[PDB]
């Protein structure tokens, strides 16, 4: 049980450190966004 | 156009000129092209 | 007398801030 | 002519907009007429 349970912790613990240190871990959320964005900006531009 | 401090104006000129300090001057051509710019926070020109 | 001409000449197209 | 809080359209050489009009953190070059915000949309204005 307790070694798991540290392992668990060392591991989640290291994980968020380095999501929050890597700067383009979340892709394609991001890219969600950006597909979104980009095509409002088409249909804005169409206007044009 | 150029001209000169004291400098006499004749029918013709030699080819002498007129004495006076150093300086220099450029020209380029400009043709159409394309450029990409962007603007900072405070809404100025940065890089080109 | 020959020199490349640097990043000289921008110009703002539209004046718009 | 100069409003605050309502939106109204406004006139200037054409520019004909609708638009609620407030205090800004714009700095005008002086001889600019006008900004834009994202996606080329009317941001603010000078008034002549």
């Amino acid at each position: 049980q307790k070694l798991i349970a540290n392992q668990f912790n060392s591991a989640i613990g290291k994980i968020q450190d380095s999501l929050s240190s890597t700067a383009s871990a979340l892709g394609k959320l991001q890219d969600v966004v950006n597909h979104n964005a980009q095509a409002l900006n088409t249909l804005v531009k169409q206007l044009s | 156009l150029l001209a000169l401090h004291r400098s006499y104006l004749t029918p013709g000129d030699s080819s002498s000129g007129w004495t006076a300090g150093a300086a220099a001057y450029y020209v380029g051509y400009l043709q159409p092209r394309t450029f990409l710019l962007k603007y900072n926070e405070n809404g100025t020109i940065t890089d080109a | 007398a020959y020199t490349n001409s640097f990043t000289r000449g921008v110009y703002y197209p539209d004046k718009v801030f | 002519n100069l409003v605050k809080n309502k939106c109204v359209n406004f006139n200037f050489n054409g520019l004909k907009g609708t638009g609620v009009l407030t205090e800004s953190n714009k700095k005008f070059l002086p001889f600019q007429q006008f900004g834009r915000d994202i996606a080329d949309t009317t941001d603010a204005v000078r008034d002549p």
